[PDB]
RNA sequence: CCGGCAUCGCGCUCCUAGCCCGGCAUCGUUACUUUGAAGAAAUUAGAGUGCUCAAAGCAAGCCAUCGCUCUGGAUACAUUAGCAUGGGAUAACAUCAUAGGA
RNA sequence: UAGGAUAGGGGCCUACCAUGGUGGUGACGGGUGACGGAGAAUUAGGGUUCGAUUCCGGAGAGGGAGCCUGAGAAACGGCUAC
RNA sequence: GAAACUGCGAAUGGCUCAUUAAAUCAGUUAUAGUUUGUUUGAUGGUACGUGCUACUCGGAUAACCGUAGUAAUUCUAGAGCU
């Protein structure tokens, strides 16, 4: 059982301190690894499309998921970013500037994608939205 | 004396010894008699300081040093120097959390007079002095065994 | 320069200190003087805090010195430095320092001894009364001499002052001395 | 930072001053003086703020250079001088003379006296001790040494100083039975009567002080200042004689007020 | 709710000391609790006030809205540590069998 | 212990002497994408996280180091050297 | 009155948060362990006369004027004044 005694107090505080550890979310962000990762804490970043790959989606869908295989600028990593729209992986074209997002879930992969947790969103300094829905061109 | 042990002979400020017209009641420190002072804050001066042959520069009730500032009580831990003492204070810190409290103790240097003598473990009240080391800032002014 | 900080110290616990500051210009010291006992006498000044002034005396010849039970102080001269309790070096290097043990002409001690008509004598008789001048001071007065002590900050206030050994004292300087 | 400050910026200035947070970056920070600057009341405040005689900076120093205000009996022209507790203000080309007293809420207050309550103040003496060649002086409390005091007027206690002829011509010794008005803490402005005096050898000595109208509070020394021998105060009380009251109270004034108008 | 006593209440010279009389100080310490002092402002809470409301701000309101009147610019919270005050249940630590007791 | 230095206490530094001092009540070391506080966000209560930034305190002026002037600077809208 | 000598100030303010984890910092102390231009109040004999009421007046520098150097700078030399 838990100690209850009035003098317990640093029994009682080291052991949450201890135990806190094997808890996934404090762990995570306390461990400092978040730093290693592509964005290395960041909303956003951008970078360089080097080349469009296309992706297959898992067992229980069956379609062809299209992205866009991406280095970022600031460390040199190499990503692959889902381009979210129909027709919208023609606006992407080889050697231009784009901005990726996180996917949600926060790095983690998202829906029938495999091992995707990044998103396009701006293409040449242009939104994909607006390119999708016309209200601005490239 | 007992107390010329070292490389110069010691001896408390301002008191002449080699006097022409000595006394023996005219006041402590004057016709060569040596000086005593009372610390003060209820504090008696121990007779072996009045009646002492030892010369320390340092001691509360015969050197220059004054007390002022705080009265801290604790238990002697270390008597391993010269004329100076590691003493304890042992106190309860609260944790606010979980609304308990944790034992603590903070080790804090003394100056001895040897106009006392301390064991191992005894109760030790110590006054403030100015800094008269790297670490001591504390003086004995009482013991008990 | 030279520094009074504590941040080069290692804490008591023996942990190694991080350098979080810079060395400022009141925790400065300087170098000594080492007030050298000779004849050209050198005072230097020194501008220190708060705009005052301290003598720093490189080199001193002359001294005060004060004989207590005859209450008497007398300009004299300094001829040598014989102990030091600090370190023989500075014997060595005829160093003034406070508390360093000095040989002094002593003539004008024993002339202000030589004194003390009918009223004249009707008061030198008034005194030897007490005359006791115990034979230890007889002794270096007939070589010359008096065993004095520096009781100033050469390095400090500029001068060489003192007084000569009496009792206890002298004594435990004599045995030293042997 | 190498050197003295010289900028109060405005959200550090004392808070019985009440300047607006809004009104500004900085404060008067007031200049060196009689007064230890964090229970003083600068002249810039005096005139432009609660006289409303100035409407700006400038305009105290155009009043200033005139030499109409005087403090105490000379004409102080520094815009940022230190005037504090018991000080006169006189400006003769109005006729009008103020003794600088607290309230009972802890701030300065200019409570109007009469020439006859001009020429004279009273001060509390710091300490007294000999000086070069065996001289006796005394401290106040804002900063005037007087030698050859009284042989009693020892510290802690009051005296009267003409302003005139600028030495002693009465004193109060400080005892328990006296009339006094607190100048710190959160009693600063009650007025009360030393009912007693606990000692604690090396510490503070505190007081037990008694309201006329019966309320029973305590301070410590440094913070208490008798002003009268006896029940009876030598000088006068400001809108409110001295007298705490609780927040109750005065909304009882403000509705019971509300009804005659 | 509490003061002031009395039962089978270890004392006082010295401070306070009623008209022989309550309510005196050192010859075990703490935690705990009560009250107080001293605690920067801004922020927070909150009293007042019709910036036209509000977020605000610290103002303003009356005069015959005529040679000016009344003014305000409160109050509170502030864990732990440090200072002081009463309590002595609860719980610590020290300890009358060598009577070296009063 | 005695000095020297400092505006002054002090191993601050020198000479001599003793063998200490801190540590499971966490020393020493390491990380900090760590200036501290007043405070901020969310708050049934208890809590969790944040605090580069206008107020207070500290620190720095490319990196170290040394200085002059001066009451006050180890100053950088001053100097000297790397 | 410009210029110039003299004096004062430029050590405040503003910016940033790199270093720094009993350090800074906060509440709380201490200086009987010190410095403090300035403000404010008080205060001040003898300098030589063998203490017998005071005992004499300097040169030299800017602004200016004028001869230059150097590619150059609130870089700089020499001469005439006061
Ligand atoms: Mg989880
Ligand atoms: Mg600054
Ligand atoms: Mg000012
Ligand atoms: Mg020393
Ligand atoms: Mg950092
Ligand atoms: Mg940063
Ligand atoms: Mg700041
Ligand atoms: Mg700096
Ligand atoms: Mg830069
Ligand atoms: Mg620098």
């Amino acid at each position: 059982g838990k100690t209850r005694g009035m003098g317990a107090g640093r029994k009682l505080k080291t052991h949450r301190r201890n135990q806190r550890w094997a808890d996934k979310a404090y762990k995570k962000s306390h461990l400092g690894n978040e730093w290693k990762k592509p964005f290395a804490g960041s909303s956003h970043a951008k970078g360089i499309v080097l080349e469009k790959i296309g992706i297959e989606a898992k067992q229980p869908n069956s379609a062809i998921r299209k992205c866009a295989r991406v280095q970022l600028v600031k460390n040199g990593k190499k990503i692959a970013a889902f381009v979210p729209n129909d027709g919208c992986l023609n606006f992407i074209e080889e050697n231009d500037e784009v901005l990726i997002a996180g996917f949600g879930r926060k790095g983690h992969a998202v829906g029938d994608i495999p091992g995707v947790r990044f998103k396009v969103v701006k293409v040449s300094g242009v939104s994909l939205l607006a390119l999708f829905k016309e209200k601005k061109e490239k | 004396m007992a107390e010329q042990t070292e490389k110069s002979f010691l001896k408390q400020p301002k008191v002449f010894l080699s006097t022409k017209k000595a006394d023996k009641a005219k006041r402590p420190g004057k016709a060569g008699n040596r000086f005593w002072k009372s610390v003060g804050l209820g504090f008696k001066t121990p007779r072996e300081a009045i009646d002492g042959t030892y010369i320390d520069k340092k001691c509360p009730f015969t050197g220059t040093v004054a007390i002022r500032g705080r009265i801290i009580a604790g238990t002697c831990h270390s008597a391993k120097m010269n004329r100076t003492i590691i003493v304890r204070r042992n106190y309860l810190h609260f944790v606010k959390k979980y609304q308990r409290y944790e034992k603590r103790h903070s080790n804090i240097p003394a100056h001895i007079s040897p106009c006392f003598r301390v064991k191992e473990g005894d109760h030790v009240i110590i006054g403030q002095c100015r800094p008269l080391s790297k670490t001591v800032r504390f003086n004995v002014l009482k013991v008990v065994p | 320069g030279i520094s009074r900080d504590s941040m080069h110290k290692r804490r008591a616990t023996g942990g190694k200190q991080k350098a979080w500051r810079k060395k400022r210009k009141y925790e400065l010291g300087r170098q000594p003087a080492n007030t050298k006992l000779s004849s050209n006498k050198t005072v230097r000044r020194v501008r220190v805090r708060g705009g005052n002034v301290k003598w720093r005396a490189l080199r001193l010849d002359t001294g005060n010195f004060s004989w207590g039970s005859e209450a008497v102080t007398r300009k004299t001269r300094l001829l040598d430095v014989v102990y030091n309790s600090s370190n023989n070096e500075l014997v060595r290097t005829q160093t003034l320092v406070k508390n360093a043990i000095v040989q002094v002409d002593a003539a004008p001690f024993k002339q202000w001894y030589l004194t003390h008509s009918n009223n004249v004598q009707r008061k030198l008789e008034k005194r030897q009364q007490g005359r006791t001048l115990d034979s230890h001071i007889e002794e270096q007065f007939s070589g010359g001499r008096l065993l004095a002590c520096i009781s100033s900050r050469p390095g400090q206030c500029g001068r060489a002052d003192g007084y000569i050994l009496e009792g206890k004292e002298l004594e435990f300087y004599m045995r030293k001395l042997q | 930072a190498r050197g003295l400050k010289k900028h109060l910026k405005r959200l550090n200035a004392p808070s019985h001053w009440m300047l607006d947070k809004l009104g500004g970056a900085f404060a008067p920070k007031p200049s060196s003086g009689p007064h230890k600057a964090r229970e003083c009341l600068p002249l810039i405040l005096i005139l432009r703020n609660r006289l409303k005689y100035a409407l700006t900076y400038r305009e105290v120093q155009s009043i200033l250079m005139q030499r109409h205000i005087m403090v105490d009996g000379k004409v102080r022209t520094d815009k940022t001088y230190p005037a504090g507790f018991m000080d006169i203000i006189s400006i003769p080309k109005t006729g009008e003379n103020y003794r600088l007293l607290y309230d009972t809420k802890g701030r300065f207050r200019l409570h109007s006296v009469r020439d006859e309550d001009a020429k004279f103040k009273l001060c509390k003496v710091r300490s007294v001790q000999f000086g070069q060649k065996g001289i006796p002086y005394l401290n106040t409390y804002d900063g005037r040494t007087i030698r050859y005091p009284d042989p009693l007027i020892k510290a802690n206690d009051t005296i009267k100083l003409d302003l005139e002829t600028n030495k002693i011509v009465d004193f109060i010794k400080f005892d328990v039975g006296n009339v006094v008005m607190v100048t710190g803490g959160r009693n600063t402005g009650r007025v009360g009567v030393i009912k007693n005096r606990e000692k604690h050898k090396g510490t503070f000595e505190t007081i037990h002080v008694e309201d006329a109208q019966g309320h029973q509070f305590a301070t410590r020394l440094g913070n208490v200042f008798t002003i009268g021998k006896g029940t009876k105060p030598w000088v006068s009380l400001p809108k409110g004689k001295g007298i705490k009251l609780t927040i109750i109270e005065e909304q009882r004034k403000r509705d019971a007020a509300a009804q005659a108008a």
